[PDB]
């Protein structure tokens, strides 16, 4: 299953 | 050799040339980091002789660094997007929900398996520039994260979560003064085998709630039963896990569920042994599941395919052209487009109807509103 949030997320 | 983004680009780029057709709104706007929640805030401000009312959206950051906020963001609905408050928060905000007898009160999901429940009124709009978290409360119960966070709207400061470590936690805050300290979980429903991924209270009998796990089950349960590791009623309710529920506000007997075998599941709690539809369109893994306020056949769903799929369980049956039964079936309303990315939340505007606010993964922050002739 994909996971909930992502692995790393990154800033705008 | 993922190009999936190929894909996406193009048609996001046909999407963006046919919003004048299909939306009577388009907002978008890029966070500094992503939201994994957003719920509106019921209030609204409607300023005299102006043609936009404020709305306020209860947002969370999702960043890799140290530095994580609950967030309060302020929109101008016709009839401009800035952020409004920001508190520190220990770690990722998971979900942000407010407390419907008091919204001012807001309950969040952080990594580290605790709930944090924070009254943004007591705390100062610029963030502690220390990067201590001062939660007013502090819930304690969980061993692992969690998603599901569902206040009671018939008891106040009952509040329950859904957590990996397969069990739900309830909170009785109603009695607790609001002054940092550490409240241990009242009850503790240990049902499920597996990840669950979500809770809800029923909007209108006090005693029951529903929760959905990764063992494909919904489970509905009843605080006044002494037994908490057997629910009233446990269903096979899809061929995958299921991520969320959510109980329809106008029938109380009706609620849907949102799985991993990319359907909306639509339950009748009278009788579940029998599954009452299968909404079926979504390309991948469904994470949020929303009824709509203002409609009670109107239902939203969304997921990892970066669609936002809009439900009309009254054109169910319709007869329908052939070319049109080539776009999906009679109940589908509305496909929502303009995420490039998987959509983590999404919230209905409680105050103006057939607006959505959905957040995804790429930052993006859309609050838009389908064309009036599409559901009128």
């Amino acid at each position: 299953k994909h996971r909930r949030k992502q692995k790393t997320p990154k800033k705008f | 050799d993922a190009v999936e983004e190929r894909v996406i680009n193009e048609e996001y780029k046909i999407w963006k040339k046919n919003t004048p057709f299909l939306y009577d709104l388009v907002m978008t706007h890029a966070l500094e980091w992503p939201s994994l929640t957003a719920q509106w805030l019921p209030d609204v401000t409607r300023p005299e002789g102006k043609d936009f009312s404020i709305h306020r959206l209860v947002l969370g950051t999702h960043t890799s660094d140290e530095q994580n906020h609950l967030v309060i963001a302020s929109v101008q609905l016709p009839n401009k997007i800035e952020i409004e408050i920001k508190i520190n928060h220990e770690g990722e905000v998971n979900r942000a929900r407010y407390m419907p007898q008091n919204p001012c009160i807001i309950a969040t999901k952080t990594p580290s398996s605790d709930v944090l429940v924070f009254d943004y009124t007591k705390h100062p709009s610029k963030p502690d520039p220390s990067g201590e978290c001062n939660p007013d409360l502090r819930l304690r119960g969980h061993q692992k994260e969690g998603y599901g966070l569902s206040w009671n709207p018939n008891l106040s400061g009952h509040l329950l979560s859904a957590s990996d470590d397969h069990t739900i936690c309830l909170w009785d805050i109603s009695a607790v003064p609001k002054e940092g300290k550490v409240v241990d979980a009242k009850t503790i429903f240990t049902g499920h085998t597996a990840v669950v991924e979500d809770v809800s209270w029923h909007l209108l009998h006090e005693s029951l709630f529903g929760s959905v796990a990764d063992d494909q089950k919904l489970m509905i349960w009843d605080t006044r039963s002494n037994n908490t590791s057997k629910p009233s009623h446990s269903v096979d309710a899809h061929t995958a896990e299921v991520n969320c529920l959510s109980f329809n506000p106008y029938s109380e007997f009706i609620l849907a569920t949102g799985s991993a075998d990319k359907t909306v599941a639509l339950w009748d709690l009278r009788n579940l042994k029998l599954k009452l539809h299968s909404f079926e369109s979504h390309k991948d893994e469904i994470f949020q599941v929303q009824w709509s306020p203002h409609n009670e056949t109107i239902l939203a769903s969304s997921g990892t395919d970066r669609r936002l799929n809009v439900w009309d369980l009254s054109k169910i049956g319709e007869e329908q052209s052939p070319e049109d039964a080539e776009d999906g079936p009679p109940e589908l309303l509305f496909i929502h487009g303009g995420h490039t990315a998987k959509i983590s939340d999404f919230s209905w505007n409680p105050n103006e109807p057939w607006v959505i606010c959905s957040v995804s993964e790429d930052n993006i922050m859309q609050v838009w509103q389908m064309a009036e002739n599409i559901y009128n």
